[PDB]
């Protein structure tokens, strides 16, 4: 009974570029249109 | 190291939720949600 | 033959927040845009 240790990264403030900007899943969501929404300033994730 | 499933927002972590998907990696307009590459959620479900 | 207690809990009237509002299932509903269904006041549930 030995224990591993996975390391994990994970971003969060990348600016994608409007410029070449696209979305696939257009149809499953749909923001609010505020700049909050429309850059990442955050990043959820699950827990345990 | 790994990438795990993080994502930029709520609304792209519901469709996560929703379908199941955490090894497909989609992106919104600026907005980005990166795949899991280890399911191990699923793999304490499995035990 | 013994009895079990479980406790249960659920919001009403919890303002989310629109400035980082979104919504998923866009195509399954879509309200009558009127507040009375852009704010939450009320709570429906299913009885026993």
């Amino acid at each position: 009974e030995q224990s591993l240790q996975l390391t994990f990264f994970f971003p969060l403030g990348i600016y994608i570029p409007t410029e070449t900007g696209f979305s696939t899943m257009e149809t499953r969501v749909k923001l609010n249109d505020t700049m909050e929404n429309n850059l990442p300033t955050s990043v959820f994730f699950h827990n345990k | 190291a790994l990438p795990l499933h993080c994502s930029s927002n709520q609304a792209l972590l519901e469709s996560r939720s929703k379908t199941g998907n955490t090894q497909i990696s989609e992106t919104h307009y600026c907005n980005y949600a990166i795949g899991e590459t280890i399911p191990l959620q699923l793999i304490i479900e499995s035990s």
